[PDB]
RNA sequence: CGCAAGGCUGAAAAAUUGACGGAAGGGCACCACCAGGGGUGGAGCCUGCG
RNA sequence: CUCUGUCGUGCUGAGGAAUCCCUAGUAAGCGCAAGUCAUCAGCUUGCGUUGAUUACGUCCCUGCCCUUUGUACACACCGCCCGUCGCUACUACCGAU
């Protein structure tokens, strides 16, 4: 019952999220591993890569005052420090709801401001290790964020956000596109300007200047339009000579100087690159006249070229550690040292035990790959419908055949023997090659997308289009018999080493166990969430475990089964992206599997509560009183020093704290509240609701729980004796705010009736005749007795 | 007797008396004694 | 808020003269938000409001009884 | 008497109305508190239940 | 049961931890009668007699039910309860075919 583990995994440079960072190294992200490049020899230097997470990894950011760390933002909101000096993560910060977008630093790198997809963006202190505070603007996701103290965002709706940070509220907003959307926010390093790319090609520069008036810091210098109509990725400016970088996801990275607007700005050159470009970043070399302009492309390739200020050559490339577009199957040698990946457009051949590639060959596309005994050839089917042949130790092509015309060949499978090879392609024939001269054909109903041999060479397994699939004999080509029951077309197959199983993997998100004598399926069972693309048997049964199977299906899984025991014994996460190919050792004790991720791996109580608030309260009068004193006699720092709930709830006073506590409750529970309050407590009592009567806030109830206190201690107050002067205190109060609500509420009923009388008058009637029958509210009440 | 009471939980058909109006006769329509 | 609503309300008519807001025409003035319905809301309002703070303060010569007896005492 | 009575097959959804909670406030209870009382449980007999 | 006499503690010992039940003609004692198409003689069900202590408050503990929508209108009072997701509509994003 032994499992699997991931111990290797190569085959990629930068994927296609965003945020390159320069430091001669270029420091890219890989999926779920943040990777350092030198751009010089192609060997990267390091990679930080962190047991605990195994979410994507999508922004990267370097400190500055301090390089050798550094802060990344993942998928599942999650931000790391590395250091470059040790690949470990000092701090991780998990503040967010989902997928951090944009980083920032301060100047100091005290401070770290992360906005993320879910609209958040949250400053964190980096000598506290808390989370400061959470600055809520931003209908939706922020796109641009800067350290200007002050902070200035951008988001997806498309509004410039200027924040203050001492009291965090924002200061200014402004709107960048009225109907779009602006998408990437671009500061000039001395805080001059600040540029915006939106969604129409149109660039928006604001300058920057360096709250009971009308405050006014951004203002809308102008509007510049650049060559291509795409959404912008990415402003970058120089941080020392004149020029910024503006590109969106496309061939192109436009260039401007900085020398109305469109005078101000020129594009200064336009670079064309190999493939589509997700972001660039700027690179200063030390003894060097140029702009090294280093961009990271979507089609998984760092390119640094040269501009010369006051034209580009494409300089340096780092293109031999990775496929560049999509790895679409994966073949691995019968001495299981090396292995052949093909890709559209490559094939690329791997060393295992160094994972370093060794040779590459270009094809057009490259739907099935496999090399043939010996490991000195490779067979590539391609999507045109021919074949070609490669061979390793020479690197070279040796022969083409047209296989189909222009049918791409889905399957091809070498023969046990290792004599012949069969194509099966998106024609309804499929034909046999042996060596290459055509043998035998076969003419069948459907395409063919997935054929498969016996172990022992006796029996050979088409799957067609039609759902189905037809097992025939080897020798001669007739109908042994044909597996049904797939509500779609079945994408692949593999069958044991005895003979004596079929898994069947079909795009109805199950696969299937047939027996081969009668072919009666075993168990139908449905263990995937998407449609299921390969199955794989490990071949040797040395190790007692013949019967288990591996399939790998769209959503992001392998599983390991057991057909013996139909049970699931793994399930193997840790891919990006919907596993395209995958292949088992012929020892069985590793396998690899290449993805959408292009990253190709290998695995191994309400009185009491009144009363204690009077108290409190109490207690912040006493102090507030001595620090009136102490700024009557001298205007000396004299701090009140209240208490934390107080500062907590946000330095409210003591009358609005004991009239919330008050106010809150029920007012049956008033009455007992009230009536469990001592005499001890009363005093209290009535000094607040002197300070409600004098500071006028709810006189209704002031006025009853100040007569329930006088009704239900009427003979200990007349007994007492300084109850006389607080009395007298809060009866000047209440009789004063009182006569004053109830002098006003007349004033406003005698109004109104004056005015009513004077609409009357208004209203009455112009005409006079005979009938002065035109000269009333009325509602419906029912009532069901 | 136990897969009785999950079928009638589910498809959920349960005998009990149901609370009638105790004017279902002259109001019919149930109309409400406020504001019309 | 009836208290807030007072006070602006009676500054609102210490500022204006009765004629202004007898002779007031607003285009929005249909059905239930006209005039005569809108100031007989404010007043019926108003009313009760007043009723309130009559019976307050009449209870609330409970304090000054209270005061005079710890005079006599 | 006629139809029912021909096996892509081989046992273990709905939702603008839905799924689950928390806090506050009520009502009730010898399956709760409070005050007491009484059984059973110790020896022997035996119905019954396992 | 009440009253009157004769003798005087003498293998001639009122049930642990737990667990359950009980608030007025109730707990508990006592006998008499019947044997009703199921059950019940190793008992069942009636019937009379004698008849207390202590609660009769509170949601503090353990829980159970319910409000936060409706179901009526004057007085009067209250004053937008809170979270994690789904579903629907729209908007733009990502990358293979």
């Amino acid at each position: 019952y032994l499992k699997f583990e991931p111990s290797k995994s190569f085959g990629v440079v930068v994927s296609s999220n965003s945020n390159l960072v320069w430091s001669g190294q270029a420091i890219v992200a890989a999926n779920e591993e943040v990777l350092v490049w030198d751009i010089k020899k192609g060997e990267l230097l390091s990679r930080w890569r962190d047991e605990n997470c195994k979410f994507r990894v999508t922004a990267i950011a370097q400190s500055r005052t301090d390089p050798d760390v550094f802060a990344v933002g993942y998928e599942d909101g999650s931000i790391r420090l590395w250091d470059s000096k040790i690949a470990t993560s000092v701090v991780s910060f998990n503040g967010h709801k989902s997928a951090i977008t944009v980083l920032a630093f301060d100047k100091t790198g005290v401070r770290l401001a992360s906005g993320s997809k879910d609209t958040d963006i949250i400053v964190w202190d980096l000598v506290a290790e808390v989370g400061q505070y959470k600055l809520r603007g931003h209908k939706d996701q922020v796109t641009g964020l800067y350290f200007i103290g002050f902070l200035l965002t951008t988001g997806k709706d498309s509004l410039i956000k200027l924040w203050d940070l001492s009291s965090r509220h924002c200061i200014e907003t402004h709107v960048a596109q009225a109907n779009g959307e602006c998408w990437a926010l671009g500061v000039s390093p001395d805080f001059t300007g600040c540029i915006t790319a939106g969604n129409d090609g149109e660039i928006t520069v604001w300058a920057l200047d360096a709250l009971s008036q009308s405050v006014n810091f951004l203002q809308n210098r102008g509007t510049l339009h650049r060559s291509s109509k795409e959404r912008a990725a990415e402003v970058v400016f120089h941080p020392l000579r004149d020029y910024f970088a503006v590109h969106g996801v496309e061939k192109s990275v436009e260039i401007w100087r900085i020398r109305e607007v469109s005078d101000v700005f020129v594009q200064h050159v336009i670079v064309r690159t190999t493939g589509k470009v997700r972001s660039v970043d700027w690179a200063l070399n030390p003894g060097v006249k140029d702009l090294q302009l280093l961009v990271g492309g979507t089609n998984n390739l760092l390119e640094l070229y040269n501009i010369v200020g006051k034209d580009y050559n494409k300089a340096l490339a780092v293109e031999l550690p990775g496929h560049r577009t999509d790895i679409r199957s994966v073949a691995i040698s019968s001495d299981d040292k090396m292995l052949a990946s093909a890709a559209n457009g490559s094939l690329k051949i791997w060393n295992i035990k160094t994972q370093q590639c060794i040779r590459t060959f270009d094809c057009g596309y490259a739907l099935c790959c496999a090399f043939l005994p010996g490991d000195k050839v490779v067979i590539v089917g391609t999507k045109e419908g021919e074949l070609q042949l490669y061979d390793v130790a020479s690197a070279s092509l040796l022969e083409t055949v047209n296989a189909h015309d222009g049918h791409a060949v889905w399957a091809l499978q070498v023969h046990p023997d290792g004599r012949s090879v069969v194509s099966g392609g998106a024609d309804k024939t499929a034909k046999f090659w042996d060596f290459l001269v055509q043998s035998r054909i076969l003419k069948v109903s459907d395409d063919i997308l997935s054929l498969r041999f016996s172990p022992d060479a006796r029996l050979l397994a088409v799957a067609l289009l039609d759902s189905t699939v037809k097992v025939f004999f080897n020798d001669t080509l007739k109908l042994y018999l044909n597996l049904y029951g797939h509500k779609l077309p079945v994408l692949s197959m593999d069958i044991s080493y005895d003979s004596k199983l079929i898994v069947t993997s079909s795009a109805d998100k199950n696969i299937r166990i047939w027996g081969l004598d009668f072919g009666d399926c075993h168990k139908a069972l449905f263990g995937h969430q998407d449609s299921i693309l390969q199955v794989a048997f490990i071949p040797h049964n040395s190790d007692g475990n013949g019967h288990y199977f591996f399939s790998a299906s769209k959503d992001r899984t392998i599983k390991y089964w057991d057909a013996d025991k139909f049970e699931q014994i793994q399930r193997i996460d840790g891919h990006h992206g919907e596993i395209w190919a995958l292949a088992v050792s012929h020892s069985g004790r590793f396998l690899v599997s290449a993805s959408h991720d292009k990253s190709i791996r290998v695995w191994e109580m309400a009185g009491e509560r009144i009363a204690e608030a009077l108290e409190l309260g109490m207690t912040d009068l006493n102090t507030i009183r001595e620090w009136e004193e102490a700024r009557q006699i001298n205007p000396n720092i004299a701090p009140p020093q209240r208490n934390p709930i107080f500062v907590a709830l946000g330095n409210i006073p003591a009358e609005t704290y004991v009239l919330n506590t008050l106010q809150k409750i029920k007012p049956a529970s008033l009455h007992d509240a009230l009536l469990v309050l001592p005499f001890s407590t009363i005093p209290s009592l009535l000094t607040f609701l002197n300070l409600f009567a004098q500071r006028e806030l709810n006189v209704p109830l002031t006025c009853r729980i100040l007569f329930f206190v006088l009704k239900t201690h009427h003979k200990q107050i007349v007994a007492s004796r300084t109850m006389r002067a607080t009395l007298e205190k809060v009866r000047a109060n209440l009789r004063a705010a009182l006569r004053r609500q109830k002098d006003e509420m007349g004033f406003n009923i005698a109004a109104l009736k004056v005015v009513s009388m004077q609409l009357r008058d208004k209203s009455v009637r112009e005409y006079v005749d005979e009938t002065w029958e035109e000269k009333v509210r009325k509602r419906a009440f029912a009532s069901l007795s | 007797i136990e897969e009785l009471i999950k079928r009638r939980i589910l498809a959920g058909e349960f005998d009990e008396v149901l609370r009638r109006r105790p004017d279902m006769f002259g109001n019919p329509h149930g109309v409400r004694r406020g504001l019309v | 808020t009836a208290p807030v609503a007072q006070r602006v309300l009676w500054a609102l008519f210490k500022s204006h003269p009765a004629n202004k807001l007898s002779s007031l025409s607003v285009k929005g003035a249909r059905g239930h938000k006209s005039l005569n319905e809108v100031l007989d809301a404010i007043k019926v309002y108003t009313e009760r409001h007043y009723k309130r703070i009559e019976e307050l303060v009449d209870e609330s010569y409970l304090v000054e009884y209270t005061l005079r007896e710890m005079d006599a005492l």
